[PDB]
C-alpha cells in the first residue's frame, strides 16, 4: 500500500428550515430489481455506497434504464427532490472560455478524469440524506437500503464540489510548472505548453504521477479523441478554431419553432461567419408562441437568407490570440439598425466576428447605435482578452467631435481611428444655437379636440405668411408636430420656428435621424434639406402671440 | 481581541451579486494585493459551500501610483442590520459644514486590526475573476472588518473614540467626523496651521499603529463656507430682442414653480405680435416694473425648505458643455437644499465620462459633509456607457446609488 492523500470533504447543509426528502420508491419489475442488486453490490464493493438501518427516514427513488441495444441495465437515482432541499453553491461554470481567447500552444492534451468523479467523498453528516431503496422481489422482505459515501450523479453539489476539489489538487503542480497551462472544464482537463513534444509528454507524465498521489489515473491508450477536439459546439485545431458545421434547413413551409431554431443557429454562426443577419427573421417571433404555426416569410427574409447560405457556403476559421500583437476591432453599418464587427490582430485573420442590433426605441440615430456597439464589443473584449481593442470606425473625427461636444448626455468611445468604408455614419442636420438674422420667423401651433379626434395645425410668420390645415383622427401631440412640419415645408433654406410644444422639443433635442413615427421622419427629411434651422420654445397659454394669434385660429 | 455579534435584517439573505469583467492589469493587481492580505490573516480562501458574492475591482486613489482593492458592498450594506443598539446614531455634526476648511483622511487600514463575527464572514465573499473564464475564480472571505462595509465604522466607533479624546480635548475647536473609511477634520484656522494640525493627527494614529499603512499618508482639502448655493439671475440689458424676451419669459415661468409671485403677464404682453426673433422691443413701463419685482423676489430664500433625515437626497446633474456641469440636491422637487456648478473638472478636456465621474464624487463628498449621507444620482448618460467606464475614473472608497436620464431636460438653460 502506497499512502494516497484523502480528498478533504466540503461541509454541506439543507436549506434553512427545509428537511430532506421522503419520496415513495416506485414499484419495479423482477428483471429490473435483479439488475439494481448486482450494480449496487459492485458499487458497495468499491466504497461508493453503503447499506443503512431502518431509522434513516429519507427516501430518494431509484430506477433502472436500459442502454440502447445493450442487454445491460444502468442505475438512475431521481434526486430532483433532494436538490430542491440542498443549500445553494457558488457556480463558476456560468461562463465558458471563448476559443478566440486561447493562446496557441505547440502541444495540447485533453484528459477526462471519468473515474475520479466518484473518487470525491461526500460530507459525512450529509450522506444519510442520499438514502434510496431497492424494493425486494414480491415485496416479501424489506427492500435493501443504501446511502452514498461519494458525490452522486444528478446531485446539485457534485458539479461545484468536483471542481473545488480538482482545483485544490492541481494548485501545486501549476505553481511549480509555470511553463504549462491546465484548463479545468466540468469533468475534463486540457493541458497545453510551448515545449518540445519530448519535454511535454514528460510534464504530462509527471501530472499523471501527481494525480496518483491522490489515487487518480488517466488513460494508457492515450485519449482516442485527438485534434480537432469537438467542444461546446466549436472545433479546436492546432492553429485555428471554427464552429461545428452550420447547415440551414431548406424547406417549403417555415413554422414557429423552426425560427426559434434558425435564430439560435444563425446567432451561433455569427461569432466567426461575418455578416449573418437575423432581424427580418426575429421580426416573425414577435409576440406569438404557438409552437407549430407556419408563418409566411417576407420578401426581405428570402434575400437575407440568399445572403446567409452564400456566407455559410464555404467554411471560415478564426485564429488564436497573440498577446504580443495589437487587438483591433472594426465595425460596419449594415442597415435597419444592424451592425457587424470583426476583431483581429493581422489583416484578414479574424480572432472572431459578431453583430449588434438597434435597441427598441421610438426614435434613434446612427451615432448612438455605433456608441452602443462599441460598448458591447468593449465588454466582450474585456471578458475574452482582458483588454479593450483599438477601434476602426466608419465615422469622421470631425463628426464625432461635433456630436459629443453638442450632445446633452455625457458620451465616450475609447481609442479609435476613422476607416473610410461606406456607408459613413454622419450627422444629418444641426440646429442653430442663436436666432438667424434675415430668416423668416414661423410661429406654429396645433391642438386637437379630445372627444372628436378633430384638430388643426398651422403658423403665422413675421412676413404675414399664414396657414391653418384642418385634421381628423389626431391628438395634441400629432398637431404640435404637424405645425412644425408645415413651417419646414413652406419656408426657405434658413428659418426660425417658435413652438410651445415641450413634446416636439423633447424629440428634436434628442437629434433623431430615424423614427417609427412617419411624421417625425418627414420632419427629419425637411431638417436634412434646410441650410439653417433655429427652434425656440416658449411656454403655452401666455398668449405669446403667433402662439396666441395661432392658438385662437387652431382652436376655432 | 474578541468580536461583536452582527446579523442581517429579518428575512433577507446575504448578497449574491455577479462579479463584472476586469482588465488583465486589474486582475494582476488584485492577485498580488489579495495574496498578501491572506499571509497577514485579513482574508481566507473559501469553498463552493459559500454561495455569497460581492463585486470587487482595483482603483488608484488621488495622487498615488499603487493599486487599491475596492469592494462594492452596496448590497451587503442595504442588507446589514442597522447599528442603533448602544447609540441612536452619530447625530450629524451640523458644525462641520460651517468650517473654513475640512481635510479628509483615509483611516480605512485601522479596521483590518479588528476581527469580524465568525458567522458573518461568509457574507463578505468575493471573487477575483480570470480572463476568458480560463481558471475558476479565486474565492475569498474577510476575517477582519472590511473597508467599505457599513458595519466597519460602527464596530470601530468605540476604538476610534479612545484614539481621539487626547486630540479632541487638546484642540476643542477642531470638528472630527467619520463616514465609511474616511475621517473629516474641520477648523476655522489659516491653512499652514490647519496642515500642521493634520500632520499631528497622523502621529496619534501611527502611535496606535504599533500597539507602514499604504494609503494613510494622503490628505484632501475642502472649503464648505467657500461653498455657495446659487441664486437665479435674469439678464440686465439696454436692448431686448423678441428672442431675448421669449427666453426671459421661459426662465421666469420655470422659476414660478419655485417662487411665489413671479409674474410674466406684462412681459408676455410684449410677445403678442408675430415679430422677427432678432427684432429689438422697447420694454413697456409695466414690463420694466414686473421684471424689477421678479428680481427682488429671486434675491430671497425659497419658502418652507428644510432637510428631513427620513427621506432620500436626490442629486441631478446637467452637462452645460466646455467642461461645465450644473447640479442640484433636493428631496422635494423645487425645494433645493444645495445647487452648484463645476467648470474645471480635472485633466479630462476630451472625456465627458471622466468629468461626470469626478462631479459625482465631488457632489457625494459635499453631501457627506452636510447631511452625513450619500444622495441618489440622476446621471445624464446611457446606462451601458456609464456601466462600461465609471470604474476607470473612480477614486473614492464609498459608492453612491444612481439612475439614468434618457430624455433631455428643457431646464439645462435655466441653470446655464
Ligand atoms: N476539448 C477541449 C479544449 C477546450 C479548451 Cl477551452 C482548451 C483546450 O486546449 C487548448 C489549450 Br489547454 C490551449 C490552447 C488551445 C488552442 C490550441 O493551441 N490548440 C491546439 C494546440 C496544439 C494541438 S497538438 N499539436 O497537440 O495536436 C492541438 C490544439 Cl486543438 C487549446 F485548444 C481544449
Amino acid at each position: 500500500m502506497v499512502p494516497i492523500s484523502p480528498i478533504e470533504t466540503v461541509p454541506v447543509k439543507l436549506k434553512p428550515g427545509m428537511d430532506g426528502p421522503k419520496v415513495k420508491q416506485w414499484p419495479l419489475t423482477e428483471e429490473k430489481i435483479k439488475a439494481l442488486v448486482e450494480i449496487c453490490t459492485e458499487m458497495e464493493k468499491e466504497g461508493k455506497i453503503s447499506k443503512i438501518g431502518p431509522e434513516n427516514p429519507y427516501n430518494t427513488p431509484v430506477f433502472a434504464i436500459k442502454k440502447k441495444d445493450s442487454t445491460k441495465w444502468r442505475k438512475l437515482v431521481d434526486f430532483r427532490e433532494l436538490n430542491k432541499r440542498t443549500q445553494d453553491f457558488w457556480e463558476v461554470q456560468l461562463g465558458i472560455p471563448h476559443p478566440a481567447g486561447l493562446k496557441k500552444k505547440k502541444s495540447v492534451t485533453v484528459l477526462d478524469v471519468g473515474d475520479a468523479y466518484f473518487s470525491v467523498p461526500l460530507d459525512e453528516d450529509f450522506r444519510k440524506y442520499t438514502a434510496f431503496t431497492i424494493p425486494s422481489i414480491n415485496n416479501e422482505t424489506p427492500g435493501i437500503r443504501y446511502q452514498y459515501n461519494v458525490l452522486p450523479q444528478g446531485w446539485k453539489g457534485s458539479p461545484a464540489i468536483f471542481q473545488s476539489s480538482m482545483t485544490k489538487i492541481l494548485e501545486p503542480f501549476a505553481a511549480q510548472n509555470p511553463d504549462i497551462v491546465i484548463y479545468q472544464y466540468m469533468d475534463d482537463l486540457y493541458v497545453g505548453s510551448d515545449l518540445e513534444i519530448g519535454q511535454h509528454r514528460t510534464k504530462i507524465e509527471e501530472l499523471r504521477q501527481h494525480l496518483l498521489r491522490w489515487g487518480l489515473t488517466t488513460p494508457d491508450k492515450k485519449h482516442q479523441k485527438e485534434p480537432p477536439f469537438l467542444w461546446m459546439g466549436y472545433e479546436l485545431h492546432p492553429d485555428k478554431w471554427t464552429v461545428q458545421p452550420i447547415v440551414l434547413p431548406e424547406k417549403d413551409s417555415w413554422t414557429v419553432n423552426d425560427i426559434q431554431k434558425l435564430v439560435g443557429k444563425l446567432n451561433w454562426a455569427s461569432q466567426i461567419y461575418p455578416g449573418i443577419k437575423v432581424r427580418q427573421l426575429s421580426k416573425l417571433l414577435r409576440g406569438t408562441k404557438a409552437l407549430t404555426e407556419v408563418i409566411p416569410l417576407t420578401e426581405e427574409a428570402e434575400l437575407e437568407l440568399a445572403e446567409n447560405r452564400e456566407i455559410l457556403k464555404e467554411p471560415v476559421h478564426g485564429v488564436y490570440y497573440d498577446p504580443s500583437k495589437d487587438l483591433i476591432a472594426e465595425i460596419q453599418k449594415q442597415g435597419q439598425g444592424q451592425w457587424t464587427y470583426q476583431i483581429y490582430q493581422e489583416p484578414f485573420k479574424n480572432l472572431k466576428t459578431g453583430k449588434y442590433a438597434r435597441m427598441r426605441g421610438a426614435h434613434t440615430n446612427d451615432v448612438k447605435q455605433l456608441t452602443e456597439a462599441v460598448q458591447k464589443i468593449t465588454t466582450e473584449s474585456i471578458v475574452i482578452w482582458g483588454k479593450t481593442p483599438k477601434f476602426k470606425l466608419p465615422i469622421q473625427k470631425e463628426t464625432w467631435e461635433t456630436w459629443w461636444t453638442e450632445y446633452w448626455q455625457a458620451t465616450w468611445i475609447p481609442e479609435w481611428e476613422f476607416v473610410n468604408t461606406p456607408p459613413l455614419v454622419k450627422l444629418w442636420y444641426q440646429l442653430e444655437k442663436e436666432p438667424i438674422v434675415g430668416a423668416e420667423t414661423f410661429y406654429v401651433d396645433g391642438a386637437a379636440n379630445r372627444e372628436t379626434k378633430l384638430g388643426k395645425a398651422g403658423y403665422v410668420t413675421n412676413k404675414g405668411r399664414q396657414k391653418v390645415v384642418p385634421l381628423t383622427n389626431t391628438t395634441n401631440q400629432k398637431t404640435e408636430l404637424q405645425a412644425i412640419y408645415l413651417a419646414l415645408q413652406d419656408s426657405g433654406l434658413e428659418v426660425n420656428i417658435v413652438t410651445d410644444s415641450q413634446y416636439a422639443l423633447g424629440i428634436i433635442q434628442a437629434q433623431p435621424d430615424k423614427s417609427e413615427s412617419e411624421l417625425v421622419n418627414q420632419i427629419i427629411e425637411q431638417l436634412i434639406k434646410k441650410e439653417k434651422v433655429y427652434l425656440a420654445w416658449v411656454p403655452a397659454h401666455k398668449g405669446i402671440g403667433g402662439n396666441e394669434q395661432v392658438d385662437k385660429l387652431v382652436s376655432a | 481581541i474578541e468580536t461583536v455579534p452582527v446579523k442581517l435584517k429579518p428575512g433577507m439573505d446575504g448578497p449574491k451579486v455577479k462579479q463584472w469583467p476586469l482588465t488583465e492589469e486589474k486582475i494582476k493587481a488584485l492577485v498580488e494585493i489579495c495574496t498578501e492580505m491572506e499571509k497577514e490573516g485579513k482574508i481566507s480562501k473559501i469553498g463552493p459551500e459559500n454561495p455569497y458574492n460581492t463585486p470587487v475591482f482595483a482603483i488608484k486613489k488621488k495622487d498615488s501610483t499603487k493599486w487599491r482593492k475596492l469592494v462594492d458592498f452596496r448590497e451587503l450594506n442595504k442588507r446589514t442590520q442597522d447599528f442603533w443598539e448602544v447609540q441612536l446614531g452619530i447625530p450629524h455634526p451640523a458644525g462641520l459644514k460651517k468650517k473654513k476648511s475640512v481635510t479628509v483622511l483615509d483611516v480605512g487600514d485601522a479596521y483590518f486590526s479588528v476581527p469580524l463575527d465568525e458567522d458573518f464572514r461568509k457574507y463578505t465573499a468575493f471573487t477575483i475573476p480570470s480572463i476568458n473564464n480560463e481558471t475558476p475564480g479565486i474565492r475569498y472571505q474577510y476575517n477582519v472588518l472590511p473597508q467599505g462595509w457599513k458595519g466597519s465604522p460602527a464596530i470601530f466607533q468605540s476604538s476610534m473614540t479612545k484614539i481621539l479624546e487626547p486630540f479632541k480635548k487638546q484642540n476643542p475647536d477642531i470638528v472630527i467626523y467619520q463616514y465609511m473609511d474616511d475621517l473629516y477634520v474641520g477648523s476655522d484656522l489659516e491653512i499652514g496651521q490647519h496642515r500642521t494640525k493634520i500632520e499631528e493627527l497622523r502621529q496619534h494614529l501611527l502611535r496606535w499603529g504599533l500597539t507602514e499603512p499604504p494609503f494613510l499618508w494622503m490628505g484632501y482639502e475642502l472649503h464648505p463656507d467657500k461653498w455657495t448655493v446659487q441664486p437665479i439671475v435674469l439678464p440686465e440689458k439696454d436692448s431686448w430682442t423678441v428672442n431675448d424676451i421669449q427666453k426671459l419669459v421661459g426662465k421666469l415661468n420655470w422659476a414660478s414653480q419655485i417662487y411665489p409671485g413671479i409674474k410674466v403677464r406684462q412681459l408676455s404682453k410684449l410677445l403678442r405680435g408675430t415679430k422677427a426673433l432678432t427684432e429689438v422691443i422697447p420694454l413697456t413701463e409695466e414690463a420694466e416694473l414686473e421684471l424689477a419685482e421678479n428680481r427682488e423676489i429671486l434675491k430671497e430664500p425659497v419658502h418652507g425648505v428644510y432637510y428631513d433625515p427620513s427621506k432620500d437626497l436626490i442629486a441631478e446633474i446637467q452637462k452645460q458643455g466646455q467642461g461645465q456641469w450644473t447640479y442640484q440636491i433636493y428631496q422635494e422637487p423645487f425645494k433645493n437644499l444645495k445647487t452648484g456648478k463645476y467648470a474645471r473638472m480635472r485633466g479630462a478636456h476630451t472625456n465627458d465620462v471622466k468629468q461626470l465621474t469626478e462631479a459625482v464624487q465631488k457632489i457625494t463628498t459635499e453631501s457627506i459633509v452636510i447631511w452625513g449621507k450619500t444622495p441618489k444620482f440622476k446621471l445624464p448618460i446611457q446606462k451601458e456607457t456609464w456601466e462600461t467606464w465609471w470604474t476607470e475614473y473612480w477614486q473614492a472608497t464609498w459608492i453612491p446609488e444612481w439612475e439614468f436620464v434618457n430624455t433631455p431636460p428643457l431646464v439645462k438653460l435655466w441653470y446655464q
